C-alpha cells in the first residue's frame, strides 16, 4: 500500500483498466496520477458496445425495458460514450426514451438512435452470440460510440423544413475529405440529401424508419477516417434461400474485411425476414454469423433500403426497395 | 524452483537464456510459485472483469492488504500476467462502489486536488454522479 497504488503508474493504470465507465469517472477524482491513468484508459477505449433486451425479455412484466435495460447495462461498460447509437421497438402519443437515455448519458454527448418495427441485435456476453431477426418484439440495443482518436463519427439530423449547403457542410457530410460511410435512416428529401454526397467514393448505409427518438428529415453518422474500412452487398430477391444467402455472404466476405474493431450492420425490407424466408427467419443473419463468427449484427428492417455493394480500403442507383443491405463497418486498429 | 514454474514468469524466463532476485523476498517468492503451481496447468492465456477471478486464487488472495500489494509488486516485477491481472481484479473489486469519500480513507489516499481543480474535474466528469 505504501508504493503500490501510488508512485507506480502501471499498477494503478491496469487496475483502473479493470473498472467500469461510471466508476471510471467517479474514481477519476481520487488522484492526479489516477486521473491521468483514467485518461489513458479512456484514450485506449477504441471499441464499441451495446446493451441488449433479447431472450424472453418482455415476459408478463418487464418494468420499462427501454429504461431498465440501459440503466443496468451502463454498469459493465468501459467506453466513455462520445456519441450514442441505439434502437428500440415502438410497441396520448408520448415518449420517455429520449428522457431516460438522454439522462443516462453525459450532458456533452450527441445522441443517435431510432424506433423501428423490427431491430437486429447481437446478444451480449460475447460478440460471437447468434444474431436473431427480431421483426416483432419489445427490445433494443444502445451502441455507444466513444471518442476514437482519428475517427469522428459525427451524426446529423436534417429536417424536411418547407437544403442549404452550410447546414450539411457543418456536420462533415459534404466538403469533407474524410467521410467513408453514412447511415441514411429516413423517418416519414432522402433523395437530394443522398445525392448531395452520393457522387463520392464512400459506402452508403441507410434505410427508411418510422420515427426518431434522440438527437441534441434523415439522420445518419458521417463516419470519417482513413483507418475505417468496410463494404456492402445487396441481398436482393435473388437472395431468398440458404444457398443464395450463403453465396451472397461469401461474396461479401471476399472483400476480406477485418473482424477487429468492427460492427455488422444489416438493413432489410420490412417484408424480408421470417415470412419472406418461407417460415424461417434469420437466414441472412445465420449466414452472417457462419461467415463472420465474431462480428455483431445491427441495422434494422425498414420499408426502404439505401446502399450499393461497394468496397473501400484506404486508397437513383442507391434507391431501391424489397432488398437487403448487408453493411459491415470496421473501425481500424489502434497503435 | 522447477524450470517450467520459473519460466512461467516472463521476467526470469529471459535472463536465464542470456537465480538471484534482489527485489523479491522468500515469502512472496513462495507465494508466486504456489500460484503458478495452481496455474501450472492453466491453458495459455490468449472483458477484464473481476467477478470471474478464480476461487482458489481468491482464497490464496484472501490475505492482508500488505500481502496482496507485495504480491502485486512481485508480479509486476516478474511480469506474471495472470497473477498481476487477478490481484488487480481484486483491488478494483475493492474500489468499485466506493466514491472518493470512501476510497480516499480506504487506501489513505493523500489528497492532491485543491477545491477549485476538484470541482473542475467533477464538472468535467459530472456524469459520474449518475449512480
Amino acid at each position: 500500500s505504501t508504493f503500490v497504488l501510488s508512485n507506480l503508474a502501471e499498477v494503478v493504470e491496469r487496475v483502473l483498466t479493470f473498472l467500469p465507465a461510471k466508476a471510471l469517472l467517479r474514481v477519476a477524482c481520487v488522484c492526479r496520477l489516477w486521473r491521468e491513468c483514467v485518461r489513458r484508459v479512456l484514450r485506449t477505449h477504441r471499441s464499441v458496445t451495446w446493451i441488449s433486451a433479447g431472450l424472453a425479455e418482455a415476459g408478463h412484466l418487464e418494468g420499462h425495458c427501454l429504461v431498465r435495460v440501459v440503466a443496468e447495462e451502463l454498469e459493465n461498460v468501459r467506453i466513455l460514450p462520445h456519441t450514442v447509437l441505439y434502437m428500440a421497438d415502438s410497441e396520448r402519443t408520448s415518449m420517455e426514451t429520449a428522457l431516460a437515455l438522454e439522462k443516462l448519458f453525459p450532458k456533452q454527448c450527441q445522441v443517435l438512435g431510432i424506433v423501428t418495427p423490427g431491430i437486429v441485435v447481437t446478444p451480449m456476453g460475447s460478440g460471437s452470440n447468434r444474431p436473431q431477426e427480431i421483426e416483432i418484439g419489445e427490445s433494443g440495443f444502445a451502441l455507444l460510440f466513444p471518442q476514437i482518436e482519428g475517427i469522428k463519427i459525427q451524426p446529423f439530423h436534417f429536417i424536411k423544413d418547407p437544403l442549404e449547403r452550410h447546414q450539411l457542410t457543418e456536420v462533415g457530410l459534404l466538403d469533407n475529405p474524410e467521410l467513408r460511410v453514412v447511415l441514411v435512416f429516413g423517418y416519414n428529401y432522402l433523395q437530394q440529401v443522398v445525392s448531395t454526397f452520393s457522387d463520392m467514393n464512400i459506402i452508403l448505409a441507410g434505410g427508411q424508419v418510422d420515427n426518431l427518438s434522440s438527437l441534441t428529415g434523415v439522420v445518419g453518422l458521417s463516419f470519417s477516417g482513413h483507418r475505417i474500412q468496410s463494404a456492402t452487398v445487396l441481398l436482393n430477391e435473388d437472395v431468398s434461400d440458404e444457398k443464395t444467402a450463403e453465396a451472397a455472404m461469401q461474396r461479401l466476405k471476399a472483400a476480406n474485411i477485418p473482424e477487429h474493431n468492427t460492427i455488422g450492420f444489416m438493413f432489410a425490407c420490412v417484408g424480408r425476414g421470417f415470412q419472406y424466408y418461407r417460415a424461417k427467419g434469420n437466414v441472412e443473419a445465420d449466414a452472417f454469423r457462419k461467415f463472420f463468427p465474431s462480428v455483431p449484427l445491427f441495422g434494422f428492417f425498414g420499408n426502404g433500403e439505401i446502399g450499393c455493394d461497394r468496397i473501400v480500403t484506404g486508397n437513383d442507383d442507391l434507391f431501391h426497395s424489397y432488398t437487403t443491405i448487408m453493411a459491415l463497418i470496421h473501425l481500424g486498429s489502434s497503435k | 524452483v522447477d524450470v517450467e514454474i520459473a519460466k512461467q514468469s516472463v521476467t526470469i524466463k529471459t535472463m536465464l537464456e542470456d537465480v538471484p532476485l534482489p527485489n523479491v523476498n522468500a515469502a512472496i517468492l513462495k507465494k508466486v510459485i504456489q500460484w503458478c503451481t495452481h496455474h501450472k496447468d492453466d491453458p495459455p492465456p490468449p472483458e477484464k472483469r473481476t467477478d470471474d477471478i478464480p476461487v482458489w486464487d481468491q482464497e490464496f488472495l484472501k490475505v492482508d492488504q500488505g500481502t496482496l500489494f507485495e504480491l502485486i509488486l512481485a508480479a509486476n516485477y516478474l511480469d506474471i500476467k495472470g497473477l498481476l491481472d487477478v490481484t488487480c481484479k481484486t483491488v478494483a473489486n475493492m474500489i468499485k462502489g466506493k466514491t472518493p469519500e470512501e476510497i480516499r480513507k480506504t487506501f489513505n489516499i493523500k489528497n492532491d486536488f485543491t477545491e477549485e481543480e476538484e470541482a473542475q474535474v467533477r464538472k468535467e466528469n459530472q456524469w459520474c454522479e449518475e449512480k
